[PDB]
RNA sequence: AUAUUGGCGAGAGACCGAUAGCGAACAAGUACAGUGAUGGAAAGAUGAAAAGAACUUUGAAAAGAGAGUGAAAAAGUACGUGAAAUUGUUGAAAGGGAAGGGCAUUUGAUCAGACAUGG
RNA sequence: GUCGAAUUUGGGUAUAGGGGCGAAAGACUAAUCGAACCAUCUAGUAGCUGGUUCCUGCCGAAGUUUCCCUCAGGAUAGCAG
RNA sequence: AGAACUGGCGAUGCGGGAUGAACCGAACGUAGAGUUAAGGUGCCGGAAUACACGCUCAUCAGACACCACAAAAGGUGUUAG
RNA sequence: GCCCUGAAAAUGGAUGGCGCUCAAGCGUGUUACCUAUACUCUACCGUCAGGGUUGAUAUGAUGCCCUGACGAGUAGGCAGGCGUGGAGGUCAGUGACGAAGCCUAGACCGUAAGGUCGGGUCGAACGGCCUCUAGUGCAGAUCUUGGUGGUAGUAGCAAAUAUUCAAAUGAGAACUUUGAAGACUGAAGUGGGGAAAGGUUCCACGUCAACAGCAGUUGGACGUGGGUUAGUCGAUCCUAAGA
RNA sequence: GUGAACAGCCUCUAGUUGAUAGAAUAAUGUAGAUAAGGGAAGUCGGCAAAAUAGAUCCGUAACUUCGGGAUAAGGAUUGGC
RNA sequence: AGAACUGGUACGGACAAGGGGAAUCUGACUGUCUAAUUAAAACAUAGCAUUGCGAUGGUCAGAAAGUGAUGUUGACGCAAU
RNA sequence: CUAUCUAGCGAAACCACAGCCAAGGGAACGGGCUUGGCAGAAUCAGCGGGGAAAGAAGACCCUGUUGAGCUUGACUCUAGU
RNA sequence: GCGUUGGAUUGUUCACCCACUAAUAGGGAACGUGAGCUGGGUUUAGACCGUCGUGAGACAGGUUAGUUUUACCCUACUGAU
RNA sequence: UUGGCGGAAAGGCCUUGGGUGCUUGCUGGCGAAUUGCAAUGUCAUUUUGCGUGGGGAUAAAUCAUUUGUAUACGACUUAGA
């Protein structure tokens, strides 16, 4: 009979169903629109977040109290080792949808990639892609067929990629595997840039520059089965209920006899798949840079890898995407980084960022120094060295 | 003397008992049917496994409520346990059989189980106190074990 | 001459047949309950006869498996027969949120009624 | 709450059911109290509630009349065999 | 809520009203063949997407007794008068 | 007249549904077609009625035979029958060469209550027909007694700070013994005795089927034995409320 | 031993180490704690919780049956050597 | 009791251990009761008042009695409110 | 410490038959009926919508020519006096 | 489509006042929601007052104190093989 | 066998060159019964197991152990020749 106060739901009603997602490695669902009058190139990339850390800069906002004026920001710092073309596939317009034709792979497949197939690696032969290398034993034929059907019948064009996990910190020898769209021009010039690139690399450099706003697709860290107050924001009943408060206490009216589809339940909290969108870049990182972590302002020599390492990460030998703010999945999980769907003028979205100074101290602990070095000048000479 | 059904030929097999045994009939049931047509020493080494928490019993029909087990895989089924006591009885009276046979004569390499059936005992009565001086039963549910060992076919 | 659900001694029954008949066919006013007056059960049947399974064998044993006794172990001091509910096994079949039922037929299983005519 | 007194308490003794005991709650009087417990009178009475055990064949209703401390029941006439 | 006459339900299944005590049709031994009632005949569904003259177009049409409702008042919609 | 406005309610929905627009809508008319346990003809069952007929003539005279009509049913009435314990009579009835009883998607008879039979199982008694007699038929009564399920291998076996190593014994050891460690009770005790009450629980040996809601080689358990010594400790004597 | 102390805490003599056990640490619980800023705005209601607390010295209101109120309130102090 | 020295200004360091204050209603107080939903403002109480009674008596017990309570009493008493 | 998973041990309540809905009608709030939506083995932890969930033949109310506790110038009596 | 609030007094719904605000709309879902809570009100037994009554007792009068049981089943829902 | 085309699910379509059987375009030589006057008659295509003769290819998943980006148990994610 009418709720007494009206008050907003809680949760919102289109991040259901709230269960464990399927893989681990978030889907891309939507690819930008492509306008195939540009070169050829990648729309997303694979990458392993590291950890976070804080910025400065001045800010170039006028009509802000903070316009040319310091800001510092969280950032957060994704390992983005280069990429590897294995292999292409032919997308199809279908009255029921889109439609692999055929797939087209590389010759030489590392053991990274070889992995992603086998479940008991070291007892297996591995004979993973083995008859299909056969394929190019012949002049051409076999693969020079399905290359020209694509050519012939795709409507878009995917390139498999694979991450190079082993130039990362990372524990896991297998490397995770992604389509990625080609959103150059034709679909002729588009499965020749993939064959071009078969066995080769692309480094993010060629996908993402400074200042552009990127989207973010990730599993969610988990938390296993979460009650209603903590998995839904419920409010918390009084101290005096009997059986607990950590509950909601009208599951439903009578009519429907029925729990509905929307009063809020006990559950699984976490590892849910989202799309996270207008993630600005900061820093565009290069790998073989010594001045990872340095400025035009501060010039130090030093990399983005903080002091102590990323924790319960590791170190940053590779390039890297320092994005604003925070992106979801947790340190070591893969994700997936795709340009904007749309052309934002968001002005926030326009602004050329330069960063005047990147904290570099341990997040292991409370940092003071930012170099060892600094550690040194600042504290003298201990009972260790020299 | 008189078991059940048998469609075994006797003299190409050996057989044995084992009644009012105090061991969960449900229980020891579905490790019955979880050798129930096995090659003898088949069966011997996985009970025995059983034993390590190395291989399971497909818990099939008194099973609701039973957690779940990655060892069911292999029997396709999601509830399996380990009822050592059930295995530890079912064991002495596969060595029974085993060793009959043997005294029989017959090819211990040949012997499958090709029956193996467990049946309820006359409960065991001890009394419980509930609460509001009330009484209730608490009860051994003892079963009757027996089973027949047979010299697989040769064509 | 009359009375007699008590005592003794007897002859009977269109009575009952072990949830019946007295509460008790039995170590029954017993076992058990209650401070106490009181309350008060369950519980009969191996076989003609123990001939109650010598002996071998697996087992720590209880027992099992042979053997043996017996007219029978489809009688093993759990014991005549051994229903039902309920249960294991074997065999047959069906099963997209009950099952079961009615008329009809397919299909499978099963079962019949027929018999006597010259060689 | 109270804790050196209208104190707590063992045993012995006394009070017995329309009776006791009650610094009074209809409290307590053997898990029983606005009348204990036990047997018998007792198969207490019930216009009220529940059940009421085999097949088939034929016929087949009334809820209306009169009277009743009559109104959830009877008598009475009708309908029925 | 309460009377009058009658027919019903109750006590009674069958066919129709999707459904349903009470409407309509029709009351019943076991059956075959025919014909019908009330009601139906685009498809669910047995049976003319039959014949004939009009009427109606609804950014809320309408579609069958009991029956699962609609009224005053209005319309330069359109029809006949 | 039809159509439009007037025409606002709570789960998502109802010309029965789909869907239908010169209708599959509204008014009217013409034919054909579908279909009830109703109507028409016929077989069969029964009930009721009318008639014929043991005249000497084999087997029912409450019978045989011919003819017509009818058949709903609660509460209730009557009738004809089915089944059970025991009784009189009779088949000189069945039976250890197998009575009765039980089991059997085997057979036959009856509209039905039921009857009959095969196979199996069993082991000492039992039928039919005429009559007699009743402690004579179950689905119910929160019926009685007993037996059994689903629930379910589920609820649970979470108060009292806490255990660990090794040896020994044993078929067998988280739980028994000995050793070591770690700890608790902390003298308002988890210490040492008693009163009420119990009654052998004490002690030794043997010992584990049941019992100790895991276990057991351990026990306050099971079996077998042993044990309680007074002039001085009590009772006993005394008197108390009272009896 | 600490201490006002037969309190609490720790120990000696004596006695136990007996209350099914193993592996994990989801939700929700039962029992124990803590929270930035605000400080009863929560609620029938400060329910629950929190805060105070020994001792020495100073200090101490209305009223009063002159006994009390009163540890009123409000303060300073406290180890070791 | 006093003084000096000393420390991350701590020191009843665990344990132990009153929150306070201004009012209204209400029963004076300590005490009592609904064992197992009520601990209260209810019952009690000291205090006050009233009533009966000089024993051949008052109040009370018993079926009855050569019976019994107060009474080992006697109005500064016992009994009843 | 639980719940959770494992060895051992192992109950109880309750049960016409059962277990997905929407509308309809219906004893006027269906799991079953009618018309639609639909509909895929076997399952684990949670949950408190629904099974008018379960838990004592409704304690309120009314009826019964059914009680009992209690009161009184109701009726009829009685120990006593 | 989307929001519709913080509080003083009251058990309250209601009422009313303060205040903020874009606005502080009205209603349903067994007068939604007690194996979800709470238990303040009402409405068992204790108790005080007022009115009524000879009284036991009564009051649609005021007041105070008064035990809130079970899910492990099916479905639903949430998650999980 | 020569060319081509077909990607909506193309799994099919047209086209070139001979080879081979049939040809009812036409003209001849034979056959059929008795399956007795209908019953009873052309065998289609799914799977699945076995048999041969030829061509061919010569792995993995689970249990367990391990990681902790995961987790109540299952599951998830790693790792191990
Ligand atoms: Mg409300
Ligand atoms: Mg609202
Ligand atoms: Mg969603
Ligand atoms: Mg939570
Ligand atoms: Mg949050
Ligand atoms: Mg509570
Ligand atoms: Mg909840
Ligand atoms: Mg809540
Ligand atoms: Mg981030
Ligand atoms: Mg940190
Ligand atoms: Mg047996
Ligand atoms: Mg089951
Ligand atoms: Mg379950
Ligand atoms: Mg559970
Ligand atoms: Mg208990
Ligand atoms: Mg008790
Ligand atoms: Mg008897
Ligand atoms: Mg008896
Ligand atoms: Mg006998
Ligand atoms: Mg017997
Ligand atoms: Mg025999
Ligand atoms: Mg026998
Ligand atoms: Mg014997
Ligand atoms: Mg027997
Ligand atoms: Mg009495
Ligand atoms: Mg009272
Ligand atoms: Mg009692
Ligand atoms: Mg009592
Ligand atoms: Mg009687
Ligand atoms: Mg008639
Ligand atoms: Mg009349
Ligand atoms: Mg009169
Ligand atoms: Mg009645
Ligand atoms: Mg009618
Ligand atoms: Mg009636
Ligand atoms: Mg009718
Ligand atoms: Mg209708
Ligand atoms: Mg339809
Ligand atoms: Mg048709
Ligand atoms: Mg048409
Ligand atoms: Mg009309
Ligand atoms: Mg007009
Ligand atoms: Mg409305
Ligand atoms: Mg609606
Ligand atoms: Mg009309
Ligand atoms: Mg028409
Ligand atoms: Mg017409
Ligand atoms: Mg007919
Ligand atoms: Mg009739
Ligand atoms: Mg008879
Ligand atoms: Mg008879
Ligand atoms: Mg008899
Ligand atoms: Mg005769
Ligand atoms: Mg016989
Ligand atoms: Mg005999
Ligand atoms: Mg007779
Ligand atoms: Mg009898
Ligand atoms: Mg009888
Ligand atoms: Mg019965
Ligand atoms: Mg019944
Ligand atoms: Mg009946
Ligand atoms: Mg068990
Ligand atoms: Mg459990
Ligand atoms: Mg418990
Ligand atoms: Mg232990
Ligand atoms: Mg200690
Ligand atoms: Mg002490
Ligand atoms: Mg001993
Ligand atoms: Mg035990
Ligand atoms: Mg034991
Ligand atoms: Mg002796
Ligand atoms: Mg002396
Ligand atoms: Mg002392
Ligand atoms: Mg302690
Ligand atoms: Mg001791
Ligand atoms: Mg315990
Ligand atoms: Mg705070
Ligand atoms: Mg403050
Ligand atoms: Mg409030
Ligand atoms: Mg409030
Ligand atoms: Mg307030
Ligand atoms: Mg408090
Ligand atoms: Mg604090
Ligand atoms: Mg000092
Ligand atoms: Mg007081
Ligand atoms: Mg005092
Ligand atoms: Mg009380
Ligand atoms: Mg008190
Ligand atoms: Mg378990
Ligand atoms: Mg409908
Ligand atoms: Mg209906
Ligand atoms: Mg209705
Ligand atoms: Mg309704
Ligand atoms: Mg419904
Ligand atoms: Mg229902
Ligand atoms: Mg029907
Ligand atoms: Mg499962
Ligand atoms: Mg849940
Ligand atoms: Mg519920
Ligand atoms: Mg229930
Ligand atoms: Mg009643
Ligand atoms: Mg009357
Ligand atoms: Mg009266
Ligand atoms: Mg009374
Ligand atoms: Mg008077
Ligand atoms: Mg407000
Ligand atoms: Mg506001
Ligand atoms: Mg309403
Ligand atoms: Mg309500
Ligand atoms: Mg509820
Ligand atoms: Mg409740
Ligand atoms: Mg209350
Ligand atoms: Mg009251
Ligand atoms: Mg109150
Ligand atoms: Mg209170
Ligand atoms: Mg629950
Ligand atoms: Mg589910
Ligand atoms: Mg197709
Ligand atoms: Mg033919
Ligand atoms: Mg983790």
């Amino acid at each position: 009979s009418h709720r007494k106060y009206e008050a907003p739901r809680h949760g919102h009603l289109g991040f259901l169903p709230r269960k464990r997602a399927a893989s681990i490695r978030a889907r891309v669902k939507a690819f930008p629109k492509d306008d195939r009058s540009k070169p050829v190139a990648l729309t997303s990339f694979l990458g392993y977040k590291a950890g976070m850390t804080t910025i400065v800069r001045d800010l170039d906002r006028p009509g802000s109290k903070f316009h040319k004026r310091e800001v510092v920001e969280a950032v957060t710092v994704v390992d983005t080792p280069p990429v590897v073309v294995v292999g292409v596939v032919g997308y199809v317009e279908t009255p029921r949808g889109l439609r692999s034709l055929t797939t087209v792979w590389a010759e030489h497949l590392s053991d990274e990639v070889k992995r992603r197939f086998y479940k008991n690696w070291y007892k297996s032969k591995k004979k993973a892609f083995t008859k299909y290398s056969a394929k190019y034993a012949q002049d051409g034929a076999g693969i020079e067929r399905e290359l020209a059907r694509i050519k012939k019948y795709a409507s878009v064009v995917r390139v498999l990629v694979h991450t190079q996990i082993r130039k990362t910190p990372l524990a896991q020898k297998k490397a995770h595997l992604a389509e990625i769209q080609l959103n150059g021009g034709s679909i002729s010039e588009k499965v020749d840039w993939a064959r071009e690139h078969f066995e080769k690399t692309v480094a993010v450099d060629s996908v993402f520059e400074q200042n552009e706003m990127i989207d973010a697709i990730a599993v969610t860290k988990g938390h296993g089965f979460e009650g209603v107050t903590h998995r839904w924001g419920t409010k918390k009943l009084p101290r005096k209920t009997h059986r607990g408060l950590r509950k909601v206490a009208c599951i439903g009216a009578c009519h429907p006899a029925h729990v509905m589809w929307s009063v809020a339940r006990a559950g699984q909290r976490g590892y849910h798949s989202r799309t996270s969108i207008n993630h600005k870049i900061y820093r565009v990182g290069k790998g073989d840079d010594e001045a990872n972590g340095a400025t035009s302002f501060d010039r130090t020599k030093k990399t983005i890898t903080p002091m102590g390492g990323f924790v319960h990460y590791g170190e940053i030998k590779n390039d890297f995407i320092m994005v604003k703010g925070c992106i979801p999945g947790n340190r070591k999980r893969i994700v997936t980084l795709r340009k904007s769907l749309y052309t934002n003028t968001s002005r926030k979205a326009l602004e050329e960022v330069s960063l005047k100074w990147i904290d570099t101290a341990s997040k292991f602990g409370k940092g003071r120094f930012q170099t060892p070095a600094e550690k040194h000048a600042f504290m003298g000479t201990l009972k260790k060295d020299l | 003397a008189r078991y059940g059904a048998t469609s075994t030929n006797p003299a190409k097999s050996a057989s044995a008992r084992g009644s009012y045994l105090r061991v969960s009939f449900k229980n020891t049931r579905e490790t019955a049917q979880a050798i129930n047509g096995w090659e003898l020493t088949k069966a011997q080494k996985y009970l025995e496994q059983v034993l390590d928490h190395q291989r399971a019993i497909p818990f099939r029909r008194f099973n609701s409520s039973i957690g779940r087990t990655a060892q069911g895989k292999e029997f396709g089924v999601t509830k399996a346990r380990w009822p050592a006591k059930s295995v530890k009885f079912v064991q002495g009276l596969l060595q029974n059989a085993a060793a009959n046979a043997e005294a029989k004569g017959l090819d211990a390499t040949k012997l499958y189980v090709s029956h193996i059936q467990v049946n309820q005992a006359p409960k065991q009565r001890r009394r419980t106190y509930r609460a509001h001086g009330r009484i209730n039963k608490y009860e051994s549910s003892p079963s009757h074990i027996e089973l027949v060992v047979t010299e697989k076919e040769e064509a």
